[PDB]
């Protein structure tokens, strides 16, 4: 069925073993809530007004939380380019950039593994990589590699090449820019690898200090290719 | 917000323009399968 | 090379003998693991189980007192003291029937108080599901359907109940055709369910001494009350409890005293509540009236011998697997063994094949199952345990 929601919901018979039960009052937890909505709605399901819990979660704490539920989104409808697009549609609309951001990565998510003639995944991912902050430009990018991944189309990646010659302070976004370059074309890749070198030199090479920096710059030298 | 108001606003052609053309090749598509069956 | 074949792998299959043993140090247990992981925390993560916990040795609440705690202790035979324990908890977990871990001259309190059982109900839950489903369980639909709603439902959500305010039944009997019915379904059951699945066979309840089996059943019911909601399967209900039949010298007492205290057990007097129970037997009218009673045995699926269409599903079933000059007439089959039960039909198939791989034959053939069934249901005729259990009798 398409709302089957009953592993979280399975969770109903350890409450009353070893005492009194409902101790549970986090809110990382909602996250894990999100995967309710999300996880499940793998292989084509639906919810209409299901996400309200992950809606009103989304306008209530964790900015990182509204991404990540607006990413989930992209699982919802994953390959169904023509109708995911029309459910994506209501958050591309949002006054938050955390839920826009989500949108633009379930537009992304939605693309994975098939090529449209339309490129609704390029069209729409485009106009927000080099954008202003990062909510829409850290995740204006990765769900456009994962949408084309092995339609490894330069065109879009020379596009997403000055990312990494934008210089700009992007401790967290280019190492995910390099996997998202990486993620369309890594291994072979004249002008991916020549990027994130020198850019390494830029500013890695003066500070090395947390795995941000150098683990995602070298997945975008050659994971591709490992073959 | 006026930034917002536009850049919103030009999303929304887009996106109402790629509807459109995602509705019309699934119309050909459509039209070709079930002339064949 | 094919007589020369034996001079290339064993020039480095010995030398992987020899370096495979001198990795093999770490063994020879008698009473332990691979050291490397046995005592893989062979560090002073040893030495906090003896200076910080201290034996802390069993015991046995036996009376409270008023205003400071001053309770009463049984060691087991020991000694029957009052003392004040500790202080690192407060003093609402001591309950009389509960065992806490109680030092010999500091009586600390160490941890709350859990209650003790058999070890043989401990084992006695099976914890394991069978791989059979309800699509594989084909002949008894209507038998399927009314033992779906009884542990489903109120398993699965309850609200419908809630909503409608009707509490659902509690006590169901299924019964069938003696050898062929409830076992596999039950099986099935197992299979699907998902909280505990307490199995009871009647025949292990009777013990050497008197009334241990109304103290088991006591133990049972109390870890079955400990969760939510548990199942509980009884088999061969008939030997655990005719009925009370005596007269001049006592007959059968030892018994009768098990199922009249699982009757008292059942009804009156805040009851399990969420525990669904239910019982099969092999005769129904040696049964007695008390336990027949519903509240106890509300409902009554009974499974009798498919007519035809049964029949031919259960053939569908088995017979999934076997080779055939793709036609077959299973129907027809049917129509051979009309009163034939479902193990039986399976035998048959059984015999088919074993037949088919006689000399060197892959495929079976009809006239190979024609050889089954006369040589099952109208050679072994003489016995086929039906007649005399047909009429329960
Ligand atoms: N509907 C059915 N479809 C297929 N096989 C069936 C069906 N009903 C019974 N059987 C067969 O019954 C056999 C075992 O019967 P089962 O033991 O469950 O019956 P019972 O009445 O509980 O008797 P007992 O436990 O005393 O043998 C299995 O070989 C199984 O294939």
């Amino acid at each position: 069925p398409k709302v089957p929601d009953d592993i979280y919901k399975t969770h109903l018979e350890n409450n009353r073993f070893g005492g009194s039960g409902s101790q549970v009052d986090s809110a990382r937890m909602n996250l894990a809530s999100s995967f309710v909505n999300g996880f499940v709605n793998a292989a084509f399901g639906q919810d209409k007004l299901l996400t309200d819990d992950g809606n009103k979660w989304l306008y209530k704490n964790k900015d990182h939380g509204m991404l990540s539920a607006a990413a989930s989104l992209g699982m919802i409808l994953l390959w169904d380019v023509d109708g995911g697009l029309t459910q994506i549609d209501k958050y591309l609309y949002s006054s938050e950039d955390y839920i826009k951001s989500g949108a633009l990565l379930a537009c992304g998510i939605v693309n994975s593994g098939v090529r449209n003639e339309c490129d609704p995944a390029l069209a729409l991912l485009s106009d927000y990589v080099l954008h202003n902050s990062n909510t829409m430009r850290l995740g204006s990018i990765f769900g456009l590699g994962l949408a084309y991944a092995g339609s490894n189309r330069e065109d879009v990646l020379t596009l997403l090449l000055p990312v990494m010659g934008d210089s700009k302070s992007s401790m967290e976004v280019a190492g995910v820019t390099a996997l998202a370059c990486g993620m369309i074309a890594v291994g072979s890749c004249n002008g991916d690898v020549t990027s994130t070198i020198l850019q390494t030199i830029m500013e890695k090479s003066e500070t090395e200090l947390k795995d941000t920096y150098a683990r995602w710059l070298p997945l975008g030298l050659g994971l591709n290719h490992l073959g | 917000d006026r930034l917002r108001q536009t850049e919103n606003r030009a999303t929304r052609c887009k996106v109402e323009r790629l509807q459109l053309l995602l509705q019309q090749k699934r119309l050909r598509r459509k039209a070709r399968r079930d002339a064949r069956g | 090379y094919s007589r020369q074949i034996k001079q290339v792998e064993d020039d480095i299959q010995q030398l992987l003998k020899k370096i495979n043993e001198l990795t093999g140090i770490k063994e020879s247990d008698t009473g332990l693991a691979p050291p490397a992981l046995w005592d893989l925390a062979a560090d002073k993560q040893t030495l906090q189980s003896e200076q910080p916990l201290q034996v802390a040795r069993c015991t046995k609440i036996i009376n409270a007192d008023s205003e400071d705690p001053k309770y009463i202790i049984n060691v087991k035979q020991f000694a029957k003291f009052v003392v004040d324990l500790s202080d690192q908890v407060a003093p609402t977990d001591i309950e009389e029937g509960m065992r806490v871990g109680v030092d010999r001259n500091k009586y600390q309190i160490h941890i709350p108080l859990p209650p003790k059982i058999d070890p043989t109900v401990t084992m006695m839950q099976v914890e394991e599901k069978p791989d059979v489903t309800y699509s594989d369980v084909g002949g008894c639909k209507e038998q399927i359907e009314k033992l779906r709603e009884v542990v489903e439902t109120p398993l699965l959500h309850p609200e419908r109940f809630v909503n409608l305010g009707i509490e659902p039944p509690k006590g169901v009997l299924l019964f069938g055709p003696p050898g062929t019915g409830k076992t596999l379904c039950a099986r099935a059951v197992a299979n699907r369910t998902d909280a505990c699945f307490i199995r009871v066979i009647g025949s292990e309840l009777v013990q050497k001494y008197v009334g241990e089996g109304a103290r088991m059943v006591r133990e049972l019911f109390e870890m079955a009350r400990t969760k939510k909601a548990c199942l509980i399967f009884f088999d061969e209900i008939d030997a655990i409890g005719g009925a009370r039949f005596d007269d001049g010298a006592g007959g059968d007492n030892e018994v009768q005293r098990t199922m009249l205290e699982l009757i008292n057990q059942l009804d009156g007097f805040d009851p399990r509540g969420n525990i669904k129970v239910l019982m099969a037997t092999n005769r129904p009218d040696t049964l007695d009236p008390a336990l027949m009673r519903p509240g106890r045995l509300d409902r009554k699926i009974e499974f009798s011998l498919p007519d035809l269409e049964g029949r031919t599903h259960i053939f569908k079933i088995h017979a999934r697997s076997m080779s055939v000059e793709r036609d077959i007439r299973f129907e027809l089959l049917a129509r051979l063994c009309p009163n034939s039960t479902g193990a039986e039909i399976r035998s048959v198939c059984t015999e088919a094949g074993m037949f088919a791989i006689r000399a060197r034959r892959k495929i079976a053939t009809e006239k190979d199952f024609l050889e089954a069934v006369n040589k099952v249901i109208k050679s072994y005729a003489k016995f086929s345990a039906t007649p005399r259990y047909m009429t329960y009798n």
